[PDB]
């Protein structure tokens, strides 16, 4: 009988572009990883409130991609004080324990054909192999509606399913209710916490939640709801595993760094040892301000190391070269 | 008013740079009218009191003692230079030139930091020091 | 002369107020405990014994282990049950004498 | 039985991603104016 | 205010009347409160909407 | 969540009676306000007041 | 092909909202299973004995 | 920008030219401190009164606050004006221009 | 050997209340070459009033063996240290650091 068309306020979009504008100044002396863990979190926020008002919204898609770029912007500043052309996508849409930013997609980025040939050495000799656009979170994010209505129908299979439980004396196993693990605003998760007694005399929690921010200094992008409470209302294993694939498989990541530098026999039992510079990073002393920026700096410095090989070459920037001296 | 010691000459200035051996010597070279001179000036004063362990500063102005323009290369409106032990120390700050600072800054925990970093180095031995910061950009977002 | 400007808001805050009052002497259901009343309850019922939390806690950890390492030992079942008994609830005492003289 | 002699082991187990243990939903004046 | 909140035996759900005629009763037919953001939804007809308008 | 809300009461205007009818010459009308300074103004000695009656 | 990432406007034409979306599994379902049996197994002798009123019941002293 | 500045520079110039001589190698330091002091009274909203200041350097340096004060309100409203219709600015003038507003 | 470290003695007076006694332990140290045992005590007061968890009592054995080796000299110093008790190897790799010509690895049998 009717047709409800939704779009995003304009007071909230430009929230959402102050709270970026806010990120870049404050970024100052940050680093990188920080900028990226601040544009995850933002972006976040916005597209699981926001969920098909985005779509519907033309300005709002044009707002994100122009941010995104700017962060990107940023961290090629970063890098290097000079604009480089055609910088390549994997170092920004790497996994973070893979060595990327792990940042978050929401544009049309295209992987030029060229960056997924990857070459392998062995005993025999060299052989080449080759493997498309960014998964983007909307495809990811489920919508509104279907979310209200699969929520309504799974909530009434369980009451249903919790009568006949009743009716036998048992309590309702994790092996029924299977089917419906993640499904209803309430999510079915949060019915099997250890704490849902003691949750079960919070009131008014949701009101609270909204009202810390006369508490609290820093932004929650989730002031909406609480995880204990409604469960988690998103998931994005798939897209993260969907991003390794369409950059090209371990293989075509890995060939873009420096890891066949370092002779590893294989990829398997290798491990990151976070913040460990080395002066065992000095994370406690009473160093002064220059040299705990210093500090900061240094993962930057291994990230850079890393990315070298795809990071260093003419493509990148144009000729200009000059040889290490000795 | 700059309470700040003004050098009036040559043997003055010389003689200043050469009179401490423990301490940073700080020269600003510029125009006191010069609103860019006024607000490092300004600066400068705020620092003073609390760089006084380890740093001392001097005011020139290049007409009344213009006879270094040439050498150190003082055309710009202000510039700030760092002296120890009669040794000119050069700072990387990713400007272009290590030589000089040229332009006035606003944030006085930075030039706390300069100055700290300039001493530090000058202590250790090294002729050029490495800014904990690159200017290169202004840092505007 | 001047104006003790405070006054003024004094005097029709307290008009306000004892008005308020006249209408509220109408109300009956309302509900105001005694303050002597409470402290007095309070104070009588503030424990003189119980059990150091902390150190509560490393005897349970003590006699977990204890039980744990010995599926025979009575005395320390009994022991296990007397701590959970004297301080918490008495469920897990039951269950664990139970687990015990099995 | 006595029993003399005790041996006692202090570990930090009891780790578990906060979910039930076994996956089971355990379920359990007037104001007036006159 | 007590139309809208039903009877305190069984109150009413969020946005429900107990009957049709009940909610048809009064031009405000829907009423919601955020923090202190207020929306309500009235339906005139002819009459009262003219007289309104004239008042 | 703040979301479900305004499903439910996108719904509940479209189940009202007849709403959408509009033959005769009915009028279907939408307010939403603010309450300006909710916060700022409230009366001590009156909250004191109220909040006795229930607490 | 510069790295610019473009708008959507425009490009949204092939594909929906939900779909690629996916819900995720129990944890550790298999391992939680068999927990869960072995803790039904050793609590069998528990829960035969829970309800047997003993003083009450004639069939528990056998 | 710099009309701070040069306010009080201006104010620093025209009390120490009929200032004794005799004296003035001593007080200037100190009349700039009463100058700073004063500023600061009046940015935290409390009195200020030195019971053995002259009355006519008082009234100077209350001149000299209410200039700076008026072009102090006028600037930090102008700025965050533009921070708000939206203009590109950095850390420091942002906290700045917090703490005053 | 670290099992025997920490036991207590649970002794009953009928009525009135229960007591248990911590007593002394033992880390045991085993040559299985020469038959060399050298037997740490472990008095009471060390850990009769201590306010700690096992975050200190495992880290403890481990620094008192790592202080016998550091006693011993180099000559009778081991090179393989094969622990009872699975949950002693890891502080033992953290604190015989300054020693790593010794090999540390647990022992599926117990003793």
């Amino acid at each position: 009988t009717a047709q409800c068309f939704l779009r995003v306020d304009d007071e909230s979009m430009q929230r959402f572009h102050n709270r970026v504008r806010q990120i870049l100044m404050a970024s100052g002396s940050t680093t990188f990883t920080k900028i990226v863990n601040k544009w995850n979190t933002a972006l976040i926020g916005l597209m699981t409130y926001f969920r098909e008002a985005v779509v519907n919204t033309q300005e709002l898609l044009d707002l994100l991609v122009k941010c995104e770029n700017k962060i990107q912007t940023r961290i090629k500043i970063g890098l290097n004080s000079k604009m480089p052309s055609r910088f390549p996508p994997v170092v920004f849409y790497t996994p973070k324990e893979l060595g990327g930013l792990g940042m978050l997609s929401m544009g049309h980025v295209l992987i030029p054909q060229s960056d997924l040939r990857w070459s392998k050495q062995t005993d025999v000799g060299i052989t080449h192999f080759r493997s498309q656009l960014i998964p983007n979170l909307y495809r990811y994010i489920q919508p509104w509606e279907s979310e209200f209505i699969d929520s309504q129908r799974v909530w009434a299979e369980y009451a249903l399913k919790r009568q006949e439980a009743i009716a036998q004396n048992r309590r309702l196993t994790l092996e029924d209710l299977e089917d419906s693990w993640d499904r209803g605003i309430p999510r079915i998760n949060t019915l099997f916490q250890k704490d849902r007694h003691t949750l079960a005399y919070d009131k008014g929690w949701r009101v609270r939640t909204d009202f810390k921010q006369y508490q609290v200094l820093k932004q929650n992008p989730f002031w909406w709801t609480h995880q204990r409470h409604d469960g988690k209302l998103w998931n994005l294993n798939n897209y993260r595993t969907d991003m390794i694939q369409a950059l090209g498989g371990v293989e075509g990541i890995l060939e873009h760094t420096l890891f066949k530098g370092t002779y590893f026999p294989t990829w398997e039992g290798l491990f990151w040892e976070k913040a460990s510079g080395f002066e065992e990073s000095m994370k406690w002393k009473k160093l002064t301000n220059a040299q705990r920026s210093g500090l900061n700096q240094i993962p930057n410095r291994r990230f850079t190391l890393w990315w070298s090989p795809t990071i260093n070459r003419a493509n990148v920037y144009v000729g200009f070269q000059v040889q290490l001296d000795l | 008013s700059y309470m700040l010691p003004h050098l009036h000459n040559g043997w003055q200035v010389d003689q200043a740079i050469l009179s401490e051996e423990d301490r940073v010597v700080v020269i600003r070279f510029g125009h006191d009218w010069d609103p860019t001179c006024m607000k490092m000036d300004e600066v400068l004063y705020s620092i003073a009191e609390k760089v006084k362990n380890f740093a001392v500063i001097y005011l020139v102005d290049i007409t009344e003692v213009p006879d270094f323009n040439k050498m150190y290369e003082l055309y710009d409106p202000c510039t700030v230079m760092f002296f120890f032990r009669n040794k000119h120390i050069m700072i990387d700050l990713g400007t272009g030139n290590n030589n000089k600072i040229n332009w006035a800054m606003e944030d006085k925990q930075e030039m706390v930091d300069i100055i700290e970093t300039v001493y530090r180095g000058a202590r250790k031995g090294r002729g050029l020091v490495v800014s904990p910061k690159d200017y290169s950009t202004k840092y505007r977002y | 002369g001047e104006l003790d400007m405070r006054k003024i808001g004094q005097a029709r805050n307290t008009l306000m107020d004892m008005r308020l009052s006249q209408v509220s002497d109408s109300v009956s259901g309302q509900t105001v405990v005694d303050p002597k009343g409470y402290l007095t309850d309070l104070n009588s019922m503030i424990p003189t014994h119980g059990g150091d939390i902390n150190d509560i806690k490393k005897a349970r950890l003590l006699l977990k282990s204890v039980r744990e390492t010995n599926p025979h030992h009575p005395p320390a079942w009994i022991a296990s049950a007397r701590l959970e008994e004297v301080t918490g609830k008495l469920q897990v005492a039951r269950n664990l004498i139970m687990k015990g003289t099995e | 039985d006595e029993t003399y002699g005790v041996n006692v082991q202090f570990e930090s187990d009891e780790e578990e991603g906060d979910e039930d243990v076994y996956g089971e939903v355990r379920e359990e004046c007037t104001l007036s104016a006159n | 205010a007590s139309e809208m909140a039903g009877p305190p035996q069984m109150p009413n759900d969020f946005l429900s009347f107990q009957d049709i005629a009940t909610e048809a009763a009064h031009p405000i037919r829907l009423f919601c409160r955020y923090i202190d953001r207020i929306h309500i939804f009235f339906r005139f007809t002819a009459d009262e909407a003219r007289d309104l308008i004239q008042r | 969540p703040p979301p479900l809300l305004v499903y439910k009461w996108c719904q509940g205007i479209n189940n009202l009676q007849d709403v959408w009818e509009t033959s005769e010459g009915e009028c279907n009308v939408m307010l939403e306000s603010r309450f300006e300074k909710m916060y700022e103004k409230i009366d001590l000695t009156l909250l004191n007041r109220l909040l006795r009656l229930i607490v | 092909p510069t790295g610019e990432v473009l708008s959507l406007v425009g490009k949204l034409e092939g594909t929906r909202m939900g779909d690629k979306a996916q819900r995720t599994k129990p944890q550790m379902q298999e391992e939680r299973r068999a927990k869960r049996r072995k803790r039904d197994e050793d609590r069998h002798d528990i829960n035969k004995m829970k309800g047997y009123t003993l003083l009450s019941e004639g069939i528990d002293e056998m | 920008s710099h009309f701070d500045l040069e306010l009080r520079a201006a104010v620093m110039h025209d009390i120490l030219d009929m200032m004794p001589e005799g004296i003035k190698q001593n007080k200037a330091r100190t009349i700039l401190q009463h100058l700073s002091e004063a500023w600061r009274c009046w940015k935290a909203n409390i009195p200020w009164k030195v019971p053995g200041l002259p009355t006519p350097i008082e009234n100077m340096i209350l001149r000299y606050v209410k200039a700076k004060a008026d072009w102090w309100t006028n600037t930090a409203h102008y700025n965050r004006e533009r921070i708000r219709r939206g203009a590109t600015v950095d850390k420091t003038v942002c906290k700045k221009n917090l703490g005053r507003l | 050997d670290d099992t025997n470290v920490y036991r207590v003695t649970i002794h009953k007076t009928f009525e009135g209340n229960l007591t248990t006694k911590p007593i002394n332990g033992a880390i045991f140290i085993f040559n299985p070459r020469t038959g060399q045992l050298f037997l740490k005590i472990i008095h009471t007061s060390v850990w009769a009033g201590q306010k700690r968890l096992g975050q200190l009592a495992k880290w403890k054995t481990a620094e008192e063996v790592a202080a016998l080796i550091r006693s011993l000299p180099v000559e009778e110093q081991p090179k393989q240290i094969i622990v009872t008790r699975k949950g002693m190897l890891d502080p033992l790799e953290v604190h015989l650091l300054d020693f790593p010509n010794i090999v540390i690895k647990g022992s599926e049998l117990q003793l």
